[PDB]
């Protein structure tokens, strides 16, 4: 237990007094490029060291190599590091190679001072003991909820360290296959990293109602990749908007006057601030339920619109022209014909802020904004530097969108929201009615070889999003069970496939105990013994470990030896 | 005979008589025709009711030809019977047409 979670608030003010030189920077921020959750922590940091004026300076990486290649580059001066989410998994000290006598300042007692000293905040589920306690130098805010369950991984680990006879052999070895029960395990995230933060803030009391919007936003964020932990949190959440809200109610809106609600949201993308028809279009939630890909699917969504009685022309105008008579209406129609179609379960309460006259702006919209703003913002290695850098520069972008003045800007990431959507739906309908899914039984295979925009999907959040929306649309044929998702995207610039392993999602409302179970990526631990042995010369740089970039030739015997891998 | 037609008492048996037929009876189908066009213009979002004139004659008849002697009357009545079959397959649908 290596960071407590009350302890988190002495942990800061050590890094305080670490990095308590106003003259000089001992202060520096390492994030990992394209996680909303990150940014959010992010600004977190931002605004806290701005109270506390620290000079710090923050840094935007997107692969490990890229992290040990700027490590060496950091000066040792700096007392303070800081990691969000990337890596907590791996032993990033291993990944270091550090020695921690050359950091060691006055051992003598004993206490551990280091020139530089690196707290890492991961997101990542199996939490490598070793890399939490195997230095001391490597400092990792636990939430507990891992810690504590590992009480039993925790002890074995010791007895390991203790012990570098046939009994205490075959302990050891019992401990180890503990060891490999929680290892081989895909990790996942129960934690939003706004979370967590927030609550660090409470213990420091500066939270405002920024914080916790953000901390919604990263949370939002973590929904679709987590559904149920968003749903947990969520009572937290409205809990902390209630000790948070202001005093005045229904009072005139004025545009000083900013006001965050908890109302009813809709599963659809940008509803406010798109139309309807178009919200219901490219939702992948709704698609999946109504088979959209196919005619018939629009065939049942002009059944369902006119079964509401909206006119096809008024729902393909914007929700914001839409008159406010039948707007305010609207919910209840949903009450009466969702049900009838079963598309109930997407009417759910959600939080959507205000400011001004501006307009009311879902958090979804917020976060889908965001997504489309890092997706699209901006030899073959340095080609690849080259979209690391523009995804810098679009993480930059979307950093700067979150403040309050880039309304426009928020409009622009809109906009791309829209255009992503709308690329993606086409790309999935072309895959499905040419049935390019090529299920394997041990994991539904499909390939990007021809069609445009794969310079747009060969960045991983796209691939991410196609493979979400195609997730959502398998997972609601329930006829077919839940197996393992692998993607691969072709870049004829680069030559050479881009593959994204994705696990296996029930749909949402899923609220049955066999569903209540997560699952876990098989698919990094295949992509890990693959480069172990027999490696097709992948790239796991990344900081997701699914999303792996393989030369296009030897992509067809990584295929193999995934059908001969028995792990998925 | 226009003046019999004009009746309402009449008007009103015909009506009873059409929104019998253009559900209940199911023309050669398991299924009425005339039904499936129904919510299917719903669908279209449209205003026309196409008929065809036939299955009206082959159901019973006489509706056909009060039609072909009277029309306008019988005309407005379908379109009330339009009215009820609209909002009964597609609730709501009325107030768009």
């Amino acid at each position: 237990m290596y960071y407590g979670i009350s302890q988190f608030s002495e942990a800061y003010n050590k890094i305080l007094r670490n990095s308590s030189s106003h003259s000089s920077c001992q202060l520096v921020i390492f994030v990992s490029c394209l996680n909303i959750d990150a940014l959010c922590a992010t600004k977190m940091l931002s605004l806290l060291f701005k109270k506390q004026l620290v000079q710090s300076q923050i840094v935007p990486i997107f692969g490990y190599s890229e992290l040990r290649r700027h490590y060496s580059q950091l000066d040792d001066n700096i007392n303070s590091l800081l990691l969000v989410g990337f890596g907590g998994v791996i032993d990033l000290e291993a990944f270091l190679e550090i020695d921690p006598q050359e950091y060691v300042i006055d051992t003598d007692s004993g206490e551990q001072s280091f020139r530089r000293d690196i707290y890492v905040l991961d997101a990542h589920r199996p939490w490598n003991l070793d890399n939490i306690f195997g230095s001391q130098i490597i400092q990792c805010f636990d939430d507990g909820t891992v810690d504590d369950t590992l009480g039993e991984q925790k002890e074995a680990y010791y007895k390991l360290l203790e012990l570098d006879r046939k009994q205490r052999k075959k302990q050891i070895h019992e401990y180890e296959g503990v060891l490999e029960e929680y290892y081989s395990q895909g990790t996942t995230v129960v934690n939003s990293i706004s979370a967590q933060i927030y609550s660090l803030l409470s213990a420091i009391g500066e939270t405002n109602l920024s914080n916790l919007w953000l901390n919604i936003l990263g949370t939002t964020s973590l929904d679709i990749a987590y559904a149920q932990v968003y749903n947990r949190l969520y009572p937290l959440l409205q809990d902390e908007v209630k000790r948070l809200t202001p005093s005045s109610r229904n009072s005139v809106k004025t545009p000083d006057t900013l006001t965050l609600n908890i109302q009813p949201d809709y599963y659809l993308f940008l509803l406010r601030h798109s139309s309807l028809y178009d919200s219901f279009y490219y939702s992948n939630y709704v698609n999946a339920k109504l088979s959209l890909w196919n005619e018939n699917g629009k065939k049942r969504l002009h059944k369902m619109f006119a079964r509401m009685g909206i006119p096809l022309s008024t729902a393909q105008e914007t929700w914001l022209y839409m008159d406010h008579s039948i707007k305010r209406e609207l919910g209840i129609i949903f009450d009466k014909n969702l049900d009838r179609y079963g598309l109930q379960d997407i009417i759910r309460d959600g939080f959507v802020r205000t400011l001004g006259y501006r307009g009311s702006i879902s958090a979804s919209e917020f976060v889908e904004a965001l997504t489309a703003l890092l997706e699209v913002g901006n030899n073959s290695a340095q080609k690849l530097t080259n979209l690391r850098k523009r995804w810098v520069s679009n993480f930059w972008l979307s950093w700067d969108a979150l403040d309050d003045r880039k309304v426009e800007l928020l409009n622009r990431g809109i906009q791309l929201a829209q255009d992503l959507q709308r690329a993606i739906f086409n790309t999935g309908v072309a895959i499905l009615e040419k049935k390019l899914i090529k299920h394997l039984r041990i994991y539904r295979l499909c390939v990007l070889q021809d069609g445009p925009d794969l310079d747009l999907y060969r960045n991983p959040l796209t691939l991410l999003r196609l493979g979400n929306w195609l997730i959502e649309c398998c997972a609601e044929s329930e006829d077919k069970q839940l197996l393992p998702m692998v993607l691969a995207s072709i870049d004829e610039n680069t030559d050479t496939y881009l593959v994204a392993g994705l696990t296996p999602r029930y749909p949402r409302g899923l609220d049955t105990i066999h569903t209540k179970k997560p699952i876990l990526n098989n698919f990094s631990m295949a992509f890990q013994q693959i480069t172990a042995e027999t490696d097709a010369k992948v790239r796991i740089d990344n900081f997701e470990s699914s999303i792996i970039e393989i030369r296009r030739e030897d992509l067809s015997p990584f295929l193999e030896k995934l059908t001969l891998s028995g792990l998925l | 005979y226009s003046e019999w037609i004009t009746q309402p008492n009449v008007s009103r048996t015909i009506a009873r008589e059409l929104k019998s037929f253009l559900l209940e009876y199911t023309d050669e189908t398991g299924r009425s025709v005339y039904g499936a066009r129904i919510r299917t213009l719903g669908e279209m979002n449209s205003e026309s009711l196409e008929v065809n004139y036939r299955h009206l004659a082959e159901s019973k008849a006489i509706l056909a030809l009060f039609l072909a002697k009277c029309p306008e009357e019988m005309l407005k009545i379908f379109d009330l019977v339009a009215m009820e079959a609209t909002e009964l397959h597609y609730p709501d649908y009325a107030r768009i047409h």
